[PDB]
């Protein structure tokens, strides 16, 4: 929502600006730092990562604390501010808590769909589980 | 060819190590 | 349409999620577009594929990703070289080859993937590959790719990335894996190794019974050379065969002992006292 | 061997997924068969210029098909968890029945065609329906889910089948059912019962055919014949068992992607016939021409032939 | 066979559910393209192209594909045209 639209929010969103400022440092910050570590697609998980945190933070104010108001969620959601459909997947019974947009496409797994960071330990085996290469993140002891 | 939903549970008791040839 | 895919790659699960590769990379052999299949037969194990084309696996007649001899599930080489001779120009000038092979499957019009099985007689290595060959040996065929990261310490991922730790192996004699990808139809190879460690006046038979009798023993030691007499013993389902020579005595001895099925069933041939008892 | 020569055989294309059924018109003009494309397949069939047409409006995969005894209209059960009423020769369906907690498991028209039709929901619901009067027959449970449920030739006795591994008797008209027959097993491949009423013909899950003489009048609560040499289900399946009355004479599916054809009387089956690319779902003999439908996971429906 | 009657009517249940689990007729659509973090995939994407190197040794074929391709900054750059009459 830093963009040069003319908007002028409620003061829910000058509440909630510095929280989003952090998230864009962290984001930025991320996004700045390669990785000499021989890893070429697990670059892209902190920035998924952090997405979902700014998308779980925001659904976390609105959906559960109710200190936003539904123009400011409205105006925060149309602003690029959080993503409409993990918000939306998050609502229905689709995800509950969702790591990746990504993990639940069918196309873009070579034969099958739902990645593995999306099935529950009881019928996978947690030896071979390790993390989601596209989306890792969630989850840390085992 | 065979149906896609009975190559899952197929593939799920493989994954489980079954056997059984009942 | 399905890949060569012998029953040692295959795996242990019945149910095999496959994912067929329309345009590849060139064979190692046929150097020529091909299909690329992947499979994974373990759990944890990795991925498999096949580098063999069409071509590449008609010719050498061998699975497109074990690469074993024949059917019969035994190193390429040895048996290769124990079948009759070579019968193979594998050597140089593919372009030349490329006419040999052109030529051969298009000019060949029987052949197949799996509508068939054995409808041979016998075989002259049917016995030493039987001998050289294990039952499924699926250990470690896929799986570990040996990692140096993890040896140094300097890998971050761990167990958690592919390439298990403590998988690589003493670098002093052949890898049993990579050592044989090195080359292909050229090395002697373990092939060769495994295939001489394989390699290594009257004669006693028993496990005769019923269903062998005297002529059958006297005609198969007949072959050796002249045979002095036989004495069959029912009771002991055993019988001596004496032979004027010892030489066709040590021939057949020597190949007569644990070599020797006569209809069907084993035998079990130990050399004769001849010490005077 | 076992089958006799090839004949010539006609094959139904246009089903997008696996049909789950195949049957044909008491007239036997038409063929109506279902599918997982949750679309009824018309066809004129007893001779091929075409097959008929494609029908729609099911919310769902169709998992038992049927006609009525007049031939004008259809029933169908459908995962939509609605009982499926369908007119055809007028161009559009019949109505649509609801009430089913679950999927409907089957459903078949009884002697009395429109007047009730007994139908089963994989919920364990084993009820008769009135059509005609916008509104069911009457709802009952006996144990578990019913695989297969249809009508006496009196109208008077539902016989079923299912998961509860066990013959399900069904008397209706006195508010209550008949009498629970079974031996010691479990399996459920389907159920099926003659055209005389003497004996009905079951499928089981162990890939055993089981035909039990029982009969109404004198109690007997006695068998028919063991019908085996053919795999109708390898694991779980639904396959529906139609015998041919011609002659003597049972079709069923099999396991094997071939149509099962089985002679009983004789102490022994009848024949096997090839050519299936998938297992067979379900067969179909027309009592006026000595042809078979054969609905298998191919999609693909092969008509046969005796000549 | 009563827990073998509940058992089996438990998987049964979760049998005849499970075929029913498709829920789909003819198939299902399929995923929908979302629009992803453009910091990432801008930034992430075009800093890691251009070092080449070992990083884009296997992306060397994509560039050419790239640079195959013509009509894409054509008809995007020519089709993108914020023009003076906004900003």
């Amino acid at each position: 929502k830093v963009k040069r639209s003319r908007k002028a929010p409620p003061d829910g969103w000058e509440l909630i600006e510095p929280t989003l400022d952090e998230l864009d440092q962290k984001m930025r910050e991320a996004e700045t730092e390669p990785h000499e570590g021989k890893r070429k697609v697990e670059s892209l998980w902190p920035i998924f990562r952090i997405h979902h945190q700014k998308t779980r933070y925001i659904f976390d104010l609105f959906y559960k604390r109710k200190a936003i108001s539904r123009e400011l969620y409205e105006y925060c959601i149309k602003e690029g501010y959080a993503d409409k459909n993990l918000i939306a997947k998050w609502k229905k019974q689709g995800y509950e808590n969702l790591c990746c947009l990504r993990c639940i496409q069918t196309r873009d797994t070579n034969f099958g769909t739902n990645c593995i960071c999306r099935v529950p330990k009881s019928k996978l085996e947690v030896g071979r589980i390790i993390e989601c290469t596209h989306c890792g993140c969630r989850g840390c002891s085992g | 060819p065979a149906h896609i939903n009975d190559f899952m549970f197929e593939q799920q008791r493989r994954t489980f190590a079954t056997y059984g040839y009942a | 349409d399905f890949p060569i895919l012998c029953q040692t790659c295959l795996g242990e699960n019945p149910y095999i999620r496959m994912t067929k590769e329309k345009y590849g990379k060139e064979c190692k052999i046929c150097a020529r577009p091909f299909t690329v299949f992947r499979w994974c037969p373990g759990v944890r194990m990795r991925f498999k594929k096949t580098e063999v084309c069409q071509t590449c696996s008609k010719l050498k007649n061998v699975c497109q990703t074990c690469l074993l001899d024949l059917e019969y599930g035994l190193p390429i080489q040895v048996r290769d070289a124990g079948l009759s001779f070579k019968d193979d120009m594998p050597k140089s000038d593919v372009n030349k080859e490329y006419y040999t092979q052109n030529m051969e499957r298009e000019i060949s019009n029987s052949d197949g993937t799996r509508p068939v099985g054995m409808l041979g007689k016998a075989t002259s290595t049917s016995d030493m590959l039987l001998k050289l060959a294990r039952t499924t040996p699926y250990y470690k065929r896929n799986r570990p790719h040996i990692c140096s990261f993890w040896v140094k310490g300097e890998c971050k991922r761990g167990e958690e990335c592919p390439y298990r730790h403590e998988k690589p192996t003493d670098p002093d004699d052949p890898l049993a894996d990579q050592n044989i990808k090195d080359r292909y139809y050229g090395i002697n190879d373990p092939v060769a190794d495994k295939l001489l460690k394989r390699a290594s006046t009257t004669l006693y038979v028993g496990g005769l019974g019923d269903t062998i009798t005297e002529t059958d023993l006297r005609n198969h030691f007949y072959q050796f050379g002249e045979i002095r007499t036989i004495t069959v013993v029912q009771r002991q389902q055993c019988a001596f065969i004496q032979f004027a020579t010892r030489q066709a005595a040590e021939v057949a001895a020597e190949k007569s002992f644990n070599k020797l099925i006569v209809n069907g069933r084993r035998l079990n041939v130990k050399w004769g006292r001849s010490q005077a008892a | 061997r076992c089958s006799s020569l090839q004949a010539p055989i006609m094959l139904l294309s246009g089903h997008e997924g696996e049909v789950y059924c195949c049957k044909f018109h008491p007239n036997g003009s038409t063929l109506a068969s279902a599918g997982f494309d949750r679309l009824i397949l018309l066809w004129n069939v007893y001779g091929d210029c075409d097959n008929y047409a494609t029908l729609k409006g099911h919310s769902g995969a169709v998992m038992e098909l049927h006609y009525n005894t007049d031939g004008s209209m259809l029933f169908s059960a459908s995962t939509d968890k609605t009982v499926a009423v369908w007119d055809s020769e007028t161009g559009e369906r019949v109505k649509r029945l609801k009430g089913h907690t679950s999927f409907v498991n089957s459903c078949y028209p009884a002697r009395r065609g429109p007047q009730l039709v007994c139908t089963g929901s994989d919920d364990g619901t084993v009820k008769l329906w009135d059509i005609r009067k916008k509104a069911a027959i009457q709802t009952f449970q006996n144990t578990y889910q019913v695989l297969a449920v249809t009508f006496n030739d009196t109208s008077d006795q539902i016989i079923s089948g299912g998961i509860d591994n066990d013959i399900k008797v069904w008397d209706l008209r006195q508010n209550k059912l008949t009498y629970t027959m079974r031996g010691h097993a479990d399996s459920v491949t389907g159920l099926s019962l003659s055209s005389e009423g003497s004996y009905l013909l079951s499928n089981a899950m162990d890939n055993t055919v089981r035909v039990w003489d029982v009969r109404p009048f004198a109690p007997k609560e006695r068998c028919v014949k063991i019908f085996q040499g053919n795999v109708h289900n390898f694991e779980k399946n639904l396959l529906r068992c139609s015998w041919s009355p011609d002659g003597s004479k049972i079709a069923a599916g099999s396991a094997d992607r071939f149509v099962y054809v089985w002679d009983t009387t004789s102490r022994r089956i009848l024949y096997k016939l090839p050519g299936h690319a998938g297992s067979i779902n379900e067969v179909a003999f027309h009592p006026d021409e000595p042809i078979i439908i054969s609905a298998s996971s191919d999609k693909r429906l092969y008509m046969g032939e005796i000549q | 066979s009563e827990e073998k009657l509940q058992e089996k009517a438990r998987k049964w249940q979760q049998l005849q559910a499970k075929r029913y689990a498709e829920k789909r007729k003819f198939g299902f659509v399929d995923a929908q393209k979302e629009d992803m973090p453009p910091e990432h995939v801008r930034k992430i994407i075009r800093d890691h192209g251009d070092m080449t190197n070992r990083k884009f040794r296997h992306d060397k074929r994509v560039y050419l594909g790239a640079l195959k391709y013509m009509p894409h900054a054509v008809l995007k750059l020519l089709e993108n045209m914020p023009m003076p009459w906004e900003q």
